[PDB]
């Protein structure tokens, strides 16, 4: 009978939506998938200019140097973010994401406010008119390319986070369906550097754009320091 | 309902690594290089090594659900691409073909015992559906007729299809109508309509030219151009020596490494003041040191009776009476039995034609005395001349027909021009010749003649010598005069079914220059019919003895008496000791 | 239809040769006698030879598949060389059948 | 000239005791009285059969 | 269960009933390369009839049933056969050999 | 699944073939002296009847697949042994078919 698609689009709802928060205070953050991530529901947390740091992954386990305050919980569709007693750093804006299948899928933000050793350094910014094409660039240090595949997520001003594909450590490529095959990633093993080319430009894709790669068998831990690229008539 | 997909397979090939991406099999410098599917892993590769090694990343191909089971033996998938592999492609709607082959990934039962964790597939299966087919094989046991593959239909055993040779037959015998009066050849003057050809049914022309070459010359040496290559038959097939088997000494298979069945030992070495006194050495030498005490694991297998079962089996067996066979079961056969799928899957027990048959005599089966054995696959000369035209079931040919006839043959002719004209057959059970003799109309072989082109060899004598020989050719006394070889008048009188007991009889006549009488017994199955032109009635495609000489039932002969009008012995006069007839055979004599 | 006997030999040479080694040219074609054909003579020796083999020029499926990758006997023979036994085993590849 | 050759019959090599590999039997001998009863049988047979 | 009518499946397939034939130790030891023992009946038997007290020649096979050292390990009511064999005296000889 | 490649033994056809047909055809023929007599097995008293010739035992190292091996020489205590009185004697053979089984 009930079987969920491996391979699909897994929409990740977050409540609530926005939360306010003061010193001391214990915090709940609640994440529902549309379809079963089993124990796999990861959760990160983002400064809202600054690039994602992961918390939680396989429902309950902290990331290596992330504070005691953080918890995890859940299973299935069902996942739990408690914060046991709320510090300072703690105000941003904190997302679900989910690594059960491709597309890789995030939420959309929740957002907290207040009740009033690896290197991978991309290009610099640039902006451009509709149709036209970018090549950004991810020089990679402390790893090699060889021993594990590099991702590329992008973030729009107001939006989620839109992942948009992957090179695997063998150079098997995987992009998001949403772009049409306007999607394009090369590397270069001995330059250690890999490159994320778009192609036919929108004004939709006025975003920051990301280079990440995941742990052995976990998700994302390492990221770059974002490259701007914007669109306008 | 629930029912559980069941693999048998077979990972033969140790690569680097598994992941998600495939079997690792190389490096690309720094990065790590995958098995193409198309084609890789590739099911000869393996390992190559005699010796017990554990393999923690193995990988080998298998045949997808959805691909019928056959046995392994005689399994013919065509490639679809230049690497090699069998895996089919689809078409897909961009218009590109697509891979079909999946990968199927499998850990050890130890390994999936436990919570996953540091779980990694020790196996990886590349799964594909081939095109799979049996050419020249079918089954001699089918345990099931139940749909879709299952564990019964793993039990179902391989037999070999049966040899079938087809060819032109000895000297093209047949091509030619000799001996039926509407399709009469034609020798004639153009200064003259009348024909020098007179031909009737009495005459037999191929046969004649038969018995004469054997007159005038060797027929086991085999010439191409004439196709006098002549049909035979081995010896030791017609009649059986059974000496039995040359298997006095035991003959033995071994393991790769020629020990197996070890054990672990722990060595020791002697205190030396002590009777009995020792001490554990676990230092510089293994505390586990494999040894097979006693002598190595061994098979043992007769080779001479495995061989003289495959000879007898294969060579006479399958070619006994219908009445010793039986019907295959779970497998369909033709209702016709000139079919050659009837002679193909039809079952003789191998215990009528086993080791101890005939032993210490020599004597050929009796239900093959009666069985005409020149139709049999070990035919050098049909070999041979199936060779000539070649492996293939299409043929462009070219081919050197001779005159046959013996009145035209001996000719020489002189100066002037002549109409020459002949008729030729293309109907395959006669111009063709099929070894187990099947009806080749229905089993669709098919012969259609491009041109045809008249040599003839002239001497180029000198033109006052010529004029010479011709004035003394063309004088009265001095007509060329020639005979037939056979020199007799062909006749054929039908046997009911058993009749013991044939007379006949002519009506009176002279009988000045009668040189004598002839005889055998023929086939009305293996014999055309007289001047039909065709006949759609005639199935049989073999040997054919009234042409090509091949007689076989002159046992089946018991006594001939011969009378002259009413009451006149021939040849009489008290010359024999039974006067008035020869008797061929007796039942235990004891006079 | 100047070829001969069933081969890319020609009715004049073979005509020719026959009156060279036998004289049997002119009055009919016929096999030699054993005294006269000998072990350096040409009947005794002579062996005509065909065979048929996959078209490319008319055959529309056609792949040429490489001895590196046949594998009819799969894992019962060495892979090219004289060794030991080597793979599974698995449907045949090669050759396409020239029957049935 | 390849003919190919005979192929007919399987051929088959086979332990130097014939059988091959056993398993170790108990004798049992059956109640008269009942269906489908049985006892040991340890008489004068011995409890290791092959 | 006449001796050569064995197994329809290859492959690794438990028999819940299975049956066979025994020589008694009453007949010797011999070699199976070499042994002949005639028929008794027209059924084909090679099993020895002994003369009855009514003059009628009968057959003495006797059924051993055996089941496997682990099952007359338990207390005994699930004990049951799983092989039944037919015990029998038969007429060997050798004519053909000899023991070397 | 089984990993690796399949199960196998290996046997050498024509060694085993060549090894019967040596022991056959020569090394039953030998002379009695290079014989001996089986250890519990019971043999005739007389010498000239087939019980003794029947039994007496002769080693195949005798005529093992090494001897004269590169050439073409007869076994040196078979050059005074009768090579006619054999049972691939053809003629001896089909005169006893003239009779029968």
């Amino acid at each position: 009978d009930y079987k969920d698609d491996d391979d699909k689009d897994i929409v990740m709802t977050q409540s609530p939506s926005s939360l306010s928060a003061s010193v001391g205070d214990r915090v709940t953050i609640t994440c529902k998938a549309s379809q079963s991530v089993t124990n796999d529901a990861a959760w990160y947390q983002k400064k809202p200019g600054k690039a994602p740091k992961l918390l939680i992954y396989q429902a309950s386990t902290r990331y290596t140097g992330v504070p005691s305050r953080f918890s995890g919980s859940g299973y299935g569709t069902d996942f739990t973010l408690t914060i046991s007693s709320l510090q300072p750093e703690d105000f941003a804006t904190y997302f679900c994401h989910q690594d059960y299948s491709s597309p890789l899928t995030f939420g959309q933000g929740t957002k907290v406010e207040i009740k009033r050793q690896v290197q991978l350094v991309q290009s610099g910014a640039e902006d451009k008119k509709p149709g036209a094409s970018v090549k950004v660039s991810c020089k990679v240090s402390g790893f090699s390319l060889g021993r594990y595949g590099v991702h590329w997520v992008r973030q729009a001003p107001g939006q989620g986070l839109e992942w948009m594909g992957v090179i695997w450590r063998g150079g098997t490529t995987d992009y998001n369906a949403k772009f049409q095959g306007r999607v394009t990633i090369t590397k270069d093993d001995s330059k250690s550097t890999v490159y994320m080319e778009l192609s036919s430009l929108r004004s939709e894709d006025t975003a920051v754009y990301y280079c990440a790669r995941q742990g052995s068998n976990f998700p994302l831990a390492y990221w770059g320091q974002g490259t701007l690229v914007t669109v306008s008539s | 309902e629930q029912q559980k997909t069941h693999v048998f397979g077979q990972a033969p090939y140790s690569g680097i690594n598994i992941t998600k991406e495939g079997i690792q099999i190389g490096v690309e410098g720094q990065t790590p290089k995958y098995a193409d599917k198309t084609f890789q892993p590739e099911p000869q590769i393996g390992e190559s090594q005699w010796y017990e090694t554990e393999i923690n990343h193995a990988a080998g191909r298998v045949l997808k659900k959805t691909t019928p089971m056959k046995p392994c033996y005689g399994s013919y998938a065509k490639p679809t691409n230049e690497n090699g592999g069998q895996g089919i492609l689809v078409k897909q709607q961009n218009g590109k073909l697509e891979s079909q082959v999946e990968m199927q990934f499998f850990s050890t039962t130890e390994a999936a015992a436990g919570n996953g964790d540091n779980l990694t597939p020790k196996v990886v299966l590349y799964s594909e559906d081939v095109d799979i087919e049996t050419p020249d094989t079918h089954i001699s046991y089918m345990p099931t007729i139940k749909e879709g593959n299952s564990r019964e239909l793993m039990g179902q055993q391989s037999m070999p299809n049966r040899p079938n040779y087809i060819a032109f037959r000895d000297n093209f015998i047949g091509l030619m109508y000799y001996n039926s009066t509407g399709n009469m050849g034609v020798l004639a003057g153009q200064a003259s309509q009348l024909n020098a050809v007179v031909d009737l049914q009495d005459r037999n022309t191929e046969l004649s030219y038969q018995l004469l070459l054997d007159s005038i010359g060797d027929r086991t040496r085999y010439f191409s151009m004439w196709n006098q290559a002549v049909d035979s038959y081995d010896p030791d097939v017609r009649i059986i020596e059974n000496h039995g088997t040359e298997d006095e000494l035991p003959n033995y298979c071994f393991p790769l490494g020629g020990v197996g069945n070890n054990s672990t030992y722990t060595k020791v070495k002697p205190k030396t003041g002590q009777e009995n006194g020792w001490e554990k050495d676990a230092t510089e030498f293994s505390d586990k040191n494999e040894i097979r005490v006693g002598n190595n694991f061994a098979m043992e297998i007769n080779l001479n009776a495995n061989l003289w079962r495959n000879f007898l089996y294969s060579n006479i067996a399958l070619y006994l009476p219908d009445k010793l066979k039986y019907s295959p079961s779970n497998v369909k056969i033709s209702d016709n039995p000139n079919t050659y799928d009837y002679m193909n899957k039809r079952v003789v027990a191998p215990g009528l034609v086993d080791c101890y048959i005939n032993l210490g005599a020599r004597w050929s089966l009796d239900y093959m005395d009666n069985v005409n054995p020149f139709n049999h696959h070990r035919n050098a000369g049909l070999r041979y001349r199936s060779m000539l035209l070649g492996n293939g079931r299409y043929v462009p040919f070219h081919i050197q027909v001779p005159q046959k006839f013996f009145a035209i043959k001996n000719l020489l002719l002189l100066p002037g021009s002549y109409t020459y004209e002949w008729n030729f057959r293309k109907d395959v059970n006669m111009v063709l010749q099929s070894s187990l003799g099947n009806d080749l109309r229905v089993d669709g072989a098919s012969i259609k003649f491009d041109s045809i082109c008249l040599y003839a060899t002239f001497f180029p004598m000198a033109h006052n010598t010529a004029s010479t020989l011709e004035a003394m050719l063309r004088n009265d006394t001095n007509d060329q005069s020639f005979n037939d070889y056979l020199s007799a008048a062909n006749m054929l009188y039908p046997i009911p079914a058993n009749a013991t007991n044939v007379p006949i009889s002519i009506p009176s006549r002279n009988w000045a220059a009668f040189r004598g009488w002839a005889f055998t017994r023929l086939k009305t199955k293996e014999t055309p019919s007289l001047g039909s032109g065709y006949d759609p009635y005639y199935t049989y495609s073999g040997s054919i003895p009234y042409l090509d000489g091949t007689f076989y039932l002159n046992h089946t002969f018991k006594k001939v008496a011969i009378t002259f009008d009413s009451s006149v012995s021939w040849p009489g006069n008290d010359r024999l000791l039974t006067p008035n007839e020869f008797e061929i055979k007796r039942s235990v004599d004891g006079e | 239809g100047y070829n001969v006997a069933q081969c890319n030999m020609t009715k004049d040479w073979f005509l020719v040769q026959m009156l060279a080694n036998y004289n049997i040219g002119y009055q009919g074609f016929y096999i030699p006698e054993s005294y006269k054909d000998r072990m350096y003579s040409f009947f005794r020796n002579f062996q005509p030879m065909s065979r048929q083999v996959v078209d490319d020029t008319k055959y529309k499926d056609y792949q040429q598949v490489g001895i590196l990758h046949q594998h009819n006997n799969s894992g019962f023979v060495g892979y090219l060389a004289p060794t030991m036994r080597e793979g599974q085993a698995y449907p045949a590849n090669f050759p396409y059948p020239l029957i049935g």
